[PDB]
């Protein structure tokens, strides 16, 4: 009845669905062939439809223009859990070019794409929305996104939009073509993602690093907190709770203008298992850690700007009136802000479900958070990329490929003044109340 | 000492008729071998209604059953209460009903007209004092429409002083089980007007909107489908068959429901329909009868009764209760609504009261209405014959089978003509 | 599809010839289909039928269809000839003159395997019988032991069947020795209920060879054998009937555990094969006093009954307090400790019947005791 | 997978090995019937005194 | 009571034939040696009963050339066809109209004709003709057209249907489809009264996709062509909730006169391993059979109008979820009716599930067959009428038509009646405006 698609396009994409579909498989019932061996009834039918005797199977789409890293998931334990188109492969990989993932070899898959979307949308009673999950990075991940958005806006467009995003990292960076690749797509995915979840790499890093005990990371790990996240967020729909949320209420609570839909994502209980039980993670000590500015995930410090609105999701065992106390003691600390326009700054829902552990790095704990807060510190990583677009963009760098290849030379400059103005009305909705 | 002669035309009519008999057989206390099991010796003095003697006290049905095509015979033969009827009342043919009028009325079926009329001129015969026909049938498609209509023709022809009831099935807006439905529609009403007296019009969407809004069933069957309108058949006829205060047979609601002689269009209803998760909190009592009855949800064709002036209204009560609460329930109702009643006829509305309940029940009502919304079910099909018809479409096997444009034509204007003056007293 | 085929009679009330018809169940989902032999047509296409049941379908079983009711002849068909064939095994067990005091329990373990039960007879075996009965063991130094216990007591005949019910019920027997039986303790009739080697509960055939002689002596096919032990006139009787329901469910060693835990003294029993007619006879009293005396009919001739008779003691409540009220849900609430109370269900289905009158009571135990074998 | 010899499936190569429980079943859901068809809920079955 | 005949004529008739039989064999419970196993009236549509317990066939195979009435001779199906049905021809009739119809068709025709009419004469309704051919050799093209004409002239009042293998519009199989086409059609069009249209290269894409099997054969193909004559015959086979007739078909799938070119759909196409994860609903097998690639003729629906629909539902199928299917049909703008038939939907329930032969199909509850009648079918017209135009522009292959009794005038006659029917489908499939 309160159903949503999740669509794991380009190889961030599907990385982080695996750790998805991994944690929801380690959630209610389902043993990974995709049987649930009878030992919260319609729990599963939001994630998992239902077949003859049981085979519930996952309402995703898993697209990459690249084999092999669908084929290591038709090849692994979940190889039984999903159907076998819903997993489609292309044949060529777009190779880190906008370009490439938009222009020439789309059509050879936003059709079937699209089909499937549309089956499985048939597949549906009432859609609250598209979770969509991808990268700013390579092609598959940036190009696209940007064609499944152009089609889902017209063919969907009431319905709810939510992007779960691999940001380029300030500092480390995976490739050389994030500033192309990344502004490319955020030019066509700011008029038609309804809400974009932004993630960075180095951020998660440092808080394994710092907070997981661990030193030496891999992508498995980092996708895992991805996973819990995101199996933190859509979770009100899941079960029943004290204050019940959905992607509405995220929308109306999360974005105040049209334009400004980027939140930052940041978990609490980060905490690393032999670490667990010399803390009692107390209502106000999770929020406190999740309101500090060394656990959030993407690189920017929240001190440079101010917030505007943040939702917290207390999962577990939280009663919903210690949120009260941590909450009034937010909002007299001196080193938070707020802007001056919004005085209730804060949407709140409690879920009875603690969060599941899967083995792995994190701890199993009764209270966790999810954080979403709607800053204006994401300019500052919005115009560092950009100071990394002009310089890329300086002396004609690397547009050889795409303008061979398809795109037209002007959509680089037109992407560079949309995200001049998307830097514009930042400090405009930031200034403080004169008149 | 009252008979009815029942006819089955059609697929549809057959197994509609079909669990008519089963219903009222388990009323009245018949088993499927013809013996009597039973509760009350009320239940036997009105069995020669419905029900003919034998050799042995083995009561076998006053029904005819006839179709085009021997492939629903079989289907109610072998039914439970299959082995009732008299076997030379299946009066079957070796052919094809191709869901046609032409092939219903002027072919095939016109030539076994000729035989079906023995065996209801001998049931006929055989009664002291016979009342009515009834006929279920359906519209849209063929034999239920062609032969139907022609059988309506004929008996009235030859018995011109008796009651014609016809239990008549017509296709619905939300979809069509066939394509051809407005131009058998057409040809069905077109001979249904100058003829029968008692049109009862069933719609199937109405059937799956009391199924589950009303009724609370997710998979309704067409055992469902005919069960509803089997209880309104039984309910319909019933102060004929059982006793009590204020008994009104087929003719007194005919002249209480029909103010002019074409104006005989009627929506019935049946209302103690209770979901089994609702069964236990119920509060039955006349006063929610009544409401049930007038609720525009219950009503058992696609017509919003909020949209058109009630000519006339009957209801039929059956179980025990008071007419303070009949006749003054029935009254607020005609005050609490009084622009969706008429003003040319006062005191429209008609009430009969058994004393005898359905089995198992304890209060039902049957609700009969003559009403201006049958306007929306007929000027419906009547655009759809426009628009089907402006092009000459599905059209060559009527006029190689004998039919002509004239009274095709003929047909839609007297459907015409039907659709003015439903609105002319409506309007005043 | 899995369909399962039997031939079958039907009595019509009218026309006097057996209507010849074709019974088809569906395990698969509960539904029959019947076709016609006389002209090959259809007759109660395939409809479900929650009311019937897979251990009713057997040869010579007495079925009830949408009251059309049917007895069966032959095994349909070669597939369920094979499914529901060499299955069946009819043997002849016998509780000992010993053990009649709890002939309840060992009818219970009867019941309990699933071995359906066709025959009853409590029976003062007869002087002349007995050395046909002793030819297993004739002319070896145990003739007067087990002649001086098999002619003491009344035995109870009885007629077994399930799948190799041979040995099956010699797997209830255990060893044949009590004493052996009580030596190994292997969870035997014997070693629950046992006294010693020759008089320990039950024995009888060892084959279906022998099983055939025991039959033909104890269950004539004339009949003459059982002298029909049941002290017809002993002032203080009453007879009861254990309805064809509960033996259908299957209830009758748990009805002589009620009625004899309180005392009363069962001095015969009989099972017989109810007809229409007949039934007449033992319900004449009913038609016209009781406006449903049909279904009384129906429930008695719908299957094969147990006849009994019941000795009055136990003071101040009569038999006709112990059993109570007719309806079982008037004796729930209403006297609510009876064997109508709660040992049956519906008005139609109940557990027994009572003599009702008092006088009327001598009749009955005569009518299933004496002018009806 | 890679080259189909005749009219049998293209079965991939990371479940071939896998138990052969496919064919032999019913696939679909079966109707899911509800109560029974208005003899027990329209009328009802009797109610006694 | 209600039995239909079937004709398979030419080569292309036999396959589809064989598929028919290797269905309907399990699917009535008869063994292969045509006999009832050791363990009531559905065996008499389509199959008539002999002593002791054989029940043979109600079929002509013809074919005016040996070899393939040999294999079905030889193989598992020796005992049940009678061999008095299985007429061979003596030589090969060569991709000729002119001989399907001409010369070697004479020395057959009277012969088909006495087998026809010795099975009608133990047949008490006769409710169809089934024909089973191919719009492409000499002996499914002329045979098919002469024996429709004999048929029309001594069983004019009976419904005759034909089940056609169309020529491929992009890789055909021989050179002169076009030509054997356009002649067959000419003289089919005024007699035949209903022929469903099936191609090649459809089954082909479907085949790949939505079975999954990249390289099976003709016997694969025909299989799917059976399930959907299965699908056809299945009302007067079976009981269900509401029996179509044959004539049923006829009086509401051919709005005129003219118009009998049905496109005819499968859907459970699932191939087994491909099962697990969909529920097989009403409403997604409905829209299997609306989308643009289950359609079995390579013609896009949406480049016409959808005039008539019948859809055959069979199995496990409550009769009012499609109520809701079909009225959730009449809302998607992408298929899009005529404005002069607003009922446009034909339904008729079966009770009997579907039985998988031993193959490819995935075993499942439900199964339904489209019937549409489209105004896209003249857009696959016009290919095969441009390749005759581009054939007959300078005389290809002519002379081995004219040296064959042939006149050159009735290719000019059939250009013409080409002429006529895509005039037909345009003036047809325009809108209203007056
Ligand atoms: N969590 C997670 N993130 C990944 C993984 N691989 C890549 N990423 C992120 O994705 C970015 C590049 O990967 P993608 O953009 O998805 O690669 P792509 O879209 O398939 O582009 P191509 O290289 O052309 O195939 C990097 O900057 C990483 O931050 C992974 O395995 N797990
Ligand atoms: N389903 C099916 N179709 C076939 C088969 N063989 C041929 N066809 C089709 O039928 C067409 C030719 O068949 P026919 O009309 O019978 O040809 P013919 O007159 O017998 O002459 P030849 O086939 O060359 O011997 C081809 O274009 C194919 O598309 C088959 O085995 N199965
Ligand atoms: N109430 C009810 N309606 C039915 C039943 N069976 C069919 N119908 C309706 O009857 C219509 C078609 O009947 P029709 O083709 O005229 O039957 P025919 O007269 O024998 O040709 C369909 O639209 C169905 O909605 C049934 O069992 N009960």
């Amino acid at each position: 009845q309160r159903e949503c698609i999740s669509v794991h396009v380009g190889q961030a994409g599907v990385q982080i669905g695996n750790a998805c579909w991994e944690l929801y498989c380690l959630e209610h019932g389902i043993q990974p062939d995709g049987q649930m061996p009878s030992d919260g009834d319609d729990s599963f039918n939001t994630f998992f439809s239902e077949t003859g005797a049981g085979k519930h199977v996952p309402r995703a789409v898993f697209v990459d223009l690249e084999p092999t890293v669908i084929d290591e998931v038709r090849t692994g334990t979940y190889r039984q859990l999903f159907h076998p188109e819903q997993l489609i492969t292309g044949k060529e990989d777009a190779a880190n070019n906008y370009a490439r993932g938009h222009y020439t070899i789309g059509k050879e898959l936003i059709d079937l794409v699209l089909d499937r979307i549309r089956k499985l949308a048939d597949q549906c009673t009432g859609l609250q929305g598209f979770l969509i999950f991808h990268s700013f990075g390579g092609g598959t991940g940036s190009g696209f996104t940007s064609l499944l958005m152009e089609r889902l806006s017209v063919d969907y467009g009431k319905k709810s939009k939510l992007e779960f995003s691999i940001y380029p990292a300030p500092q480390v960076s995976t490739a050389v073509v994030e500033p192309y690749n990344s502004i490319l797509t955020t030019h066509t995915t700011l008029e038609h993602s309804d809400c974009a979840f932004m993630v960075d790499n180095e951020a998660i890093y440092d808080i394994c690093r710092r907070n997981l005990d661990i030193e030496r990371p891999t992508y498995t790990n980092l996708n895992r907190l991805i996973s819990q996240i995101v199996s933190s967020i859509t979770a009100s729909l899941r079960f029943d709770g004290a204050l019940n949320v959905d992607l509405t209420e995220f929308q109306t609570n999360l974005v105040p203008y049209p334009r400004i839909h980027f939140p930052l994502a940041t978990y609490a209980p980060v905490i690393s298992a032999e670490k667990a039980y010399h803390e009692q993670l107390s209502v106000a000590e999770i929020t406190n850690a999740c309101f500090e500015p060394a656990n959030q995930m993407v690189k920017c410090d929240p001190r440079h700007g101010k917030y505007m609105a943040c939702c917290l999701l207390y999962r577990g065992d939280v009663v919903p009136k210690d949120v009260n106390a941590a909450i009034a003691a937010i909002k007299t600390k001196r080193s938070i802000q707020f802007v001056d326009w919004c005085p209730t700054g804060f949407k709140v829902g409690i879920n009875y479900q603690p969060p599941t552990v899967v083995p792995g790095d994190l701890a199993k704990v009764q209270r966790a958070v999810c954080m979403l807060s709607n800053t204006t510190a994401i300019a500052e990583a919005w115009a560092r990329l950009d100071h990394k677009f002009d310089l890329m963009y300086a002396k004609r760098a690397f547009v050889h490929w795409y303008v061979g290849e398809g795109m037209e030379e002007g959509e680089f400059s037109e992407a560079r003044e949309d995200m001049a103005a998307l830097e514009k009305d930042y400090e405009e909705v930031g200034m403080d109340s004169v008149e | 000492m009252r008979e009815i002669v029942h006819l089955q035309a059609g697929q549809c009519g057959n197994q509609i008729g079909a669990k008519f008999w089963e219903v009222i057989s388990d009323e009245h206390g018949i088993d499927p071998t013809g013996t009597y099991h039973g509760d009350s010796d009320l239940q036997l003095e009105r069995i020669n209604v419905y029900y003919n003697e034998a050799t042995g006290g083995k009561y076998v049905p006053r029904a005819v059953l006839v179709d085009l095509e021997p492939g629903t015979m079989d289907s109610v033969r072998s039914g439970p209460f299959g082995q009732i009827f008299r076997p030379d009342n299946f009066v079957f043919g070796q052919s094809g009903a191709g869901n046609n009028w032409a092939k219903g009325h002027y072919t095939e079926g016109a030539e076994l007209v000729d035989s079906v009329l023995d065996v209801v001129r001998k049931e006929a015969e055989s009664c002291d004092c016979l009342q009515g026909f009834q006929l279920t049938h359906s519209l849209g498609g063929g034999t239920g429409s062609g032969m139907g209509t022609l059988l309506i023709s004929k008996i009235r022809e030859e018995y011109p002083d008796r009651i014609m009831n016809t239990f008549s099935v017509v296709p619905s807006p939300k979809v069509s089980d066939t394509v051809v439905e407005p131009y058998n529609a057409t040809l069905s009403v077109h001979q249904l007007v100058e003829n029968t007296d008692e049109t009862y019009c069933i719609d199937n969407e109405a059937l799956y909107d009391i199924c589950f809004r009303t009724l609370k069933l997710t998979t309704p069957t067409y055992g469902d489908l005919n069960h509803l309108v089997s209880a309104t058949m039984s309910g319909v006829t019933t102060c004929l068959r059982f006793p009590g205060q204020l008994n009104a047979d087929l003719r007194k609601l005919a002249v209480n429901m029909v103010p002019f002689p074409r104006l005989h269009f009627f929506m019935p209803g049946f209302a103690p329909l209770t979901s089994r998760g609702s069964q236990q909190y119920r509060a039955l009592t006349v006063p929610e009868l009544t409401q049930q009855m007038f609720d525009a949800k219950n009503m058992m064709a696609a017509c919003d009764p909020r949209h058109g002036r009630y000519l006339t209204v009957a209801a039929v009560f059956r179980g025990r209760m008071s007419m303070k609460e009949v006749d003054e329930q029935m009254l607020n109702v005609q005050n609490k609504n009084s622009s969706y009643f008429v003003e040319w006829i006062p005191n429209n509305v008609k009430t009969a009261v058994c004393d005898i309940p359905p089995r198992g029940l304890k209060m039902s009502a049957t609700f009969i209405g003559n009403s201006t919304a049958i306007q929306e079910l007929f000027k419906r099909i009547s655009e759809q014959f426009t628009a089907m018809f402006r092009r000459k479409a599905f059209l060559h096997w009527y006029t190689g089978e004998g039919m002509d444009e004239m009274e095709f034509t003929e047909a839609e204007s007297n459907m015409n003509d039907l659709g003015n003056p439903v609105v002319t007293r409506g309007a005043c | 599809s899995e369909r399962f085929v039997f031939i079958a009679e039907w009595y019509d009330p009218n026309a006097s010839l057996f209507r010849r018809y074709e019974l088809l169940f569906y395990p698969g989902d509960g539904s029959v289909e019947m076709h016609d032999v006389k002209n090959h047509r259809t007759f109660l296409k395939r409809t479900k039928y929650e009311d019937l049941h897979l251990e009713d379908l057997f040869i010579g079983n007495k079925v009830n269809v949408f009251s059309r009711q049917l007895v069966l002849i032959d095994y349909g068909d070669q597939y369920t000839a094979r499914q529901l064939g060499s299955k069946k095994e009819k043997t002849l067990a016998l509780i000992k003159p010993d053990a009649v005091s709890k002939a309840g329990e060992i009818i219970e373990i009867i019941n309990k395997a699933g071995f359906t039960l066709t025959k009853l007879k409590m029976m003062t075996l007869s002087r002349k019988e007995a050395t046909d009965f002793h030819i297993d063991h004739q002319s070896r130094p145990f003739l007067n032991e087990l002649i001086q216990f098999i002619t003491s007591g009344p035995i109870i005949a009885m007629e077994i069947l399930r799948d190799d019910a041979i040995c099956e019920w010699k797997k209830l027997l255990g060893p044949a020795n009590s004493g052996l039986a009580r030596t190994d303790a292997p969870g035997s009739i014997r070693a629950v209920f046992g006294t010693d080697g020759i008089r320990n509960a039950a024995h009888g055939p060892d084959s279906l060879s022998c099983a055939a002689r025991e039959m033909e002596l104890f269950f004539p096919s004339s009949g003459v054998c059982g002298p029909a032990n049941t002290a017809k006139f002993t002032n203080c009787t009453t007879c009861c009937i254990v309805k064809p329901h509960a033996i259908s469910e299957g209830l009758l060693g748990k009805i002589l555990m009620a009625i004899r835990d309180a005392g009363f003294e069962i001095s015969a029993m009989q099972m017989f094969n109810m007809d229409r007619v007949n039934v007449e006879e033992f319900y004449e009293v009913y038609k016209g006093v009781v406006s449903e005396y049909n279904e009384m009919v129906t429930e008695m001739y719908s299957g094969p009954c147990v006849a009994m008779e019941i000795q009055q003691t136990n003071p101040t409540m009569t038999f006709r307090e112990f059993c109570g009220p007719a309806d079982p849900e008037i004796a729930r609430h209403l006297r609510p400790g009876t064997l109508r109370a709660i040992f049956g269900k519906t008005k139609i289905q109940n557990a027994v019947h009572c003599t009702d009158l008092p006088e009327d009571g001598l009749l009955e135990v005569q009518y299933f005791f004496k002018i009806l074998d | 997978f890679r080259y189909p010899p005749a009219g049998a499936e293209r079965v991939f190569y990371g479940r071939a090995n896998d138990p052969q429980i496919a064919p032999y079943l019913t696939h679909g859901i079966r109707s899911k019937i509800s109560i029974p068809a208005k003899v027990l809920i329209n009328p009802q079955p009797i109610t006694t005194f």
